[PDB]
RNA sequence: GGAUAGUGGCCUACCAUGGUUUCAACGGGUAACGGGGAAUAAGGGUUCGAUUCCGGAGAGGGAGCCUGAGAAACGGCUACCA
RNA sequence: GCGGUAAUUCCAGCUCCAAUAGCGUAUAUUAAAGUUGUUGCAGUUAAAAAGCUCGUAGUUGAACUUUGGGCCCGGUUGGCCGGUCGGAUUUCCAACGGGGCCUUUCCUUCUGGCUAACCUUGAGUCCUUGUGGCUCUUGGCGAACCAGGACUUUUACUUUGAAAAAAUUAGAGUGUUCAAAGCAGGCGUAUUGCUCGAAUAUAUUAGCAUGGAAUAAUAGAAUAGGACG
RNA sequence: AGGGGAUCGAAGAUGAUCAGAUACCGUCGUAGUCUUAACCAUAAACUAUGCCGACUAGGGAUCGGGUGGUGUUUUUUUAAUGACCCACUCGGCACCUUACGAGAAAUCAAAGUCUUUGGGUUCUGGGGGGAGUAUGGUCGCAAGGCUGAAACUUAAAGGAAUUG
């Protein structure tokens, strides 16, 4: 949202769930931030370092926040089955 | 429509001014005078074969076609020598943005050189008042029968 | 749900549904080849009968219908395709 | 009875949107439905969609994302005389700056935008935005 | 859909995707358009014939196998009968229920039926006239259907 | 799509439909059947002049109480009858019978004013000057 | 055929049975001359136009007509009604 | 809604407000009114689904028939330069349109008039190592529309155009001293003229003319009474 | 207009009750109630909710048809059958929980997908009263049915919910 000449103008760009991609705006204190933790090698799992997600108040009410979770967060390599495209 | 008889009025049916001298032994008995109506309207054989008199036929007749050439549906045949046809239309409506079926019967003289029947589509050429109601007169018929012969019987 | 395959179906829940609420849809019903001992010659017959079919040569029966499949006749063999 | 197969799919996609659906089964695919969702996928409103083939009248599938807020179809395909097009955008688009109206032409069936420069006319499909 | 009640049924039938084939089908053309002709000889109805053919034979769709529709054979061959069948059976029916409230006047739910019925024909013929398979003048009343019938 | 014919051809019937309804419109059908010439005391003009046959004193409705000065006028172009209200304090004290009064609407399109039942019009002047004029001082009420 | 400056049931004679209509004929209403237009400003509309321009119609009501290139004229005639 | 003894509505004085050479009123009309609803209403209980089914006129009506690839031609903005004495055109380049092509592809069709365009080439070349470039007649493009003969399934939609009085409206120009207007006027040698104008736009429905070929109708070869020769 | 007429029972007569009681309660009982042949065409004729089509959400039952099972049970000799069990699928009469969504609310899987306003179509309504009245037309033996105004009057009438 610029303006003329360039320049980005009208403050507060707002998040995005990660599973329907439909805008998450402030008053919706029903969306969340799951973060996953960076883990490494034998056990350690890296603090200061995640990978996170955004969930739309919609899905979480809908009840597939869960399902959603695991869909993205498995072709995101962090999970091997339970979730599958095929039904 | 017309058909038979030819010479069947009190007075004697003769093209005007189209003199067959009786002692030049022809082998046709009557003259025949005829024209084209133009803008591509094709003299109809039937019309140069045919031995009817019609004065207000656009191809051997004393009228002539100028003006507007409209087309029609054939709904009345009941008539001699005339018919009336449904020139059917859609009327803009502003208001509703929208179109209204309406439709115009207009009345048109037809030569005994067509053969019309109700249904058949066909073009008239607008020429001087004929009668009280006619200004047109039939000068093509673009249909045939509406495929008459195709509801024939068993086998 | 939300997310899931609509071109690929797995055989199990696509061998539930309706022969017209299929993917793309198709009959459910089966040709066999029919035999009974009496003579030695095999018949074709449809899964779901209406007509009361005897066989080639021996007036016997086959199959009296139902209201879906046909009964075959007891003493009678059968195959698929 | 199925009075408009657009209006269908259209609706289809719109409430498969809403419910927070990925993709859609549309049916029965048309040319007219075709190339309404070709205008849509050419500014990415949709992902891609594919046409499963019954031996029929066919079938679709939408792969959405969630730009979509809706798309939709003019009922009567009303005429618009290229100076009323600025009129329907103004009807039913959110903004000057984006949205397209979509309308078929003796031109195609194009957008708004792509008539205007084409400077052809015809027939009002319906809206996408 | 389903025009004089409020039923909603679906049932019909699911033709395959497989226009060509049977592939384990043998035979050829000559073998079920005989049969078909022998059987309309017999004087059954294309759907009689379909049915029978479908049963008792191996015809999946007689149409598949020969590239062409029963009654069209039927009519190749000429033994297309006077109007068409469903035309045929509707017609028969209204003779049957007419009958029956000859026999009872007391029952209005025969009248209710008949009149029903006979709208389906009439709607029907006017099809089948509109589309020259029957003369451009074909009406049915009851008086003269029972002689059309038998 | 709720009754309404949404096909591209059903002008027709949309409009006729319009005029069918058009005649719900109470002030469609007043305009059209012809009522403001028909009934009302004046003939669809703005005032009308009349003579005064009597001076009613009008006791008014619920609830309030009081007597409203009134009289009852013969309107000149068409002879009906019709009582009319006379404003302000005083002025039923400027009329005197058989005077050639103006009369105008209660502004309300009939329908009574305030308290005073069926009084559909008022005074607004006589002998050929103005009420408010004699309410005042401005002017005197002519010979007879 | 007559009549007209001329087309035409415009009129006459003979002859036929046709012509319009729910896509609303025919009839009634209009405090109805028609148009350019006017008032009301999101748009779509709603409402109005006797009235400076154009077209039509009338000269108290009706008919008839002379003169004339042009009038069924009325600041022309004739007759009837008021 | 005030007034029946302290009346913030009456009769008055004071003070004040609002609009102002004008302000009130009565009637009508328009807006407000998505309370007439095409845009755009409402019908369980507030006004309103016909007791029920048939059903004609009317409105409406599934899907499917040249899609896809290749090449040329010349336009119009815009960018980075300006070459220049505010504006200019080449090529570098994208973007967005139009015309014509060959892909099994009527474009009505013959019978000559016309040829603008090239598969042509006839000599070569001004000149960047040349497909950059066009003057240039002798075998070889039709459609660009001429005129004549012979025939053509009908539509709706949309485009552009012609035909189109003024005044009125929208609107350019000009300082009626301003302004509503008017179509004037502006300049010098004001002693023997000079000169800018008096625009543009809308003007829809129907009729004409022209381009389009999506959408939506219509007609066809089944008792072959079919197609071309 | 015939039959029929057990029963209950508009009318009517009665005993009570009450200030009165033409009622409510008790008794007598005409017409009616049943049926045939003709009328009549209206009910809160109600789900107070038009019809065809599309889509949007979970659960357990039940009716009907079908399919699947080395399920139970019926024993005869294992079956065949018949009932039951379980899973699935059409088309039903309904409930349950939900609410993304709708509503003025009560509530509603339609009354949702509607200012982000267009699937097709039929019907009705436009403040209350006057009034379903007056007038005409048509239908009926009649009672009455359909079609259906205005003058005048009036600031409210009305709906859902809340507290009292
Ligand atoms: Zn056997």
């Amino acid at each position: 949202m610029e303006n003329d000449k360039g320049q980005l103008v009208e403050l507060y760009v707002p998040r995005k769930c990660s599973a329907t991609n439909r805008i998450i705006k402030a008053d919706d204190h029903a969306s969340v931030q799951i973060n996953v933790a960076k883990v490494d090698e034998e056990g350690r799992a890296i603090p200061g370092e995640y990978v996170t997600y955004a969930l739309s108040g919609y899905v979480r009410s809908r009840g597939e926040s869960d399902d959603s979770l695991n869909r993205l967060a498995q072709n995101d390599g962090l999970l091997k089955n339970v979730w599958s495209y095929s039904r | 429509s017309t058909e038979l008889t030819v010479q069947s009025e009190r007075a004697f049916q003769k093209q005007p001014h189209i003199f067959n001298n009786p002692k030049v032994k022809t082998s046709k008995r009557t003259k025949r005078w005829y024209k084209n109506a133009g803008l591509g309207f094709k003299t109809p054989k039937t019309a140069i074969e045919g031995s009817y008199i019609d004065k207000k036929c656009p191809f051997t007749g004393l009228v002539s076609i100028r003006g507007k050439i409209l087309t029609g549906t054939v709904v009345s045949t009941k008539m001699h020598r005339t018919i009336v046809i449904r020139r059917a239309y859609l009327h803009y409506i502003p208001k509703y943005n929208r179109y209204e079926k309406r439709h115009k019967n207009v009345p048109v003289h037809v030569s005994p050189a067509f053969r019309v029947q109700v249904g058949d589509i066909v073009t008239v050429g607008q020429c001087r008042p004929i009668s009280k109601t006619v200004r047109f007169n039939v000068v093509k018929v673009s249909a045939a029968a509406g495929k008459a012969n195709k509801q024939f019987a068993k086998f | 749900v939300l997310v899931q395959d609509l071109l690929h179906p797995t055989a199990a829940s696509e061998a539930r549904k309706h022969k017209l609420k299929t993917l793309v849809q198709g009959p459910r019903s089966y040709f066999l080849d029919v035999k009974c001992p009496g003579c030695l010659n095999i018949t074709t017959v449809f899964s779901h009968a209406q007509t009361a079919v005897t066989c080639e040569s021996c007036s016997t029966i086959l199959c009296t219908p139902t209201g879906g499949k046909a009964k075959l006749s007891e003493g009678t063999s059968f195959r698929r395709k | 009875t199925r009075s408009s197969v657009l209006a269908d799919a259209l609706n289809a996609i719109n409430n498969a949107e809403k419910t927070g659906k990925r993709q859609v089964l549309i049916r029965p695919s048309s040319k007219v439905i075709i190339k309404f969702l070709q205008v849509m996928q050419k500014h990415g409103y949709i992902g891609e969609f594919e046409y499963i083939d019954d031996h029929r009248s066919g079938k679709i599938v939408v792969q959405l994302n969630g730009r979509l807020n809706k798309c939709g179809v003019i009922s009567p395909r009303f005429n618009v005389k290229i100076g009323d097009i600025e009129k329907w955008t103004a009807n039913l688009l959110p903004a000057r700056q984006f949205g397209y109206v979509i309308l078929t032409t003796s031109a195609g069936i194009m957008d708004h935008e792509e008539a205007r420069r084409k400077h052809v006319s015809g027939k009002i499909l319906g809206f996408v935005y | 859909g389903r025009m004089h009640s409020a039923g909603k049924g679906i049932s019909s039938s699911a033709i395959p995707y497989s226009r060509n084939a049977p592939a384990w089908f043998k035979l050829s053309s000559e073998s079920v358009i005989e049969q078909i002709v022998k059987y309309a000889r017999k004087g059954l109805t294309p759907s009689q014939i379909g049915v029978l053919l479908r049963d008792a034979h191996g015809v999946t769709q007689a149409r598949v196998i020969t590239g062409n529709k029963i009654m069209r054979i039927l009519k190749s061959n000429g033994l297309a009968p006077e109007i068409p069948e469903d035309l045929y059976y509707l017609i028969k029916k209204a003779v049957s229920v007419r009958k029956h409230l000859e026999r009872n006047r007391k029952d209005k739910d025969a009248k209710f039926r008949l009149i029903l019925i006979e709208s389906r024909i009439h709607r029907l013929a006017r099809y089948y006239r509109t589309v020259a398979v029957l003369p451009p003048n074909w009406k049915y009343e009851s008086a003269t259907a029972s002689a059309l019938v038998n | 799509g709720k009754g309404k014919p949404r096909g591209l051809n059903s002008a027709r019937k949309l409009r006729v439909h319009r005029r069918n309804n058009r005649w719900a419109e109470n002030n469609y059908k007043k305009r059209l059947l012809g009522t403001a010439f028909k009934s009302s005391p004046f003939g669809g003009s703005s005032h009308a002049k009349g003579i005064v046959l009597e001076k009613l004193g009008i006791e008014s409705k619920q609830p309030n109480s009081a007597i409203r000065k009134c009289v009852r006028v013969q309107l000149i172009k068409n002879g009906k009858k019709v009582t009319a209200f006379v404003p302000n304090d005083g002025c039923l004290n400027f009329v005197d019978e058989n005077d050639e009064v103006l009369l105008a609407g209660f502004g309300r399109k009939g329908k009574a004013k305030g308290d005073i039942p069926g009084v559909r019009f008022k005074v607004v002047k006589v002998s050929g000057v103005s009420l408010l004029a004699l309410w005042k001082e401005k002017k005197e009420k002519p010979r007879s």
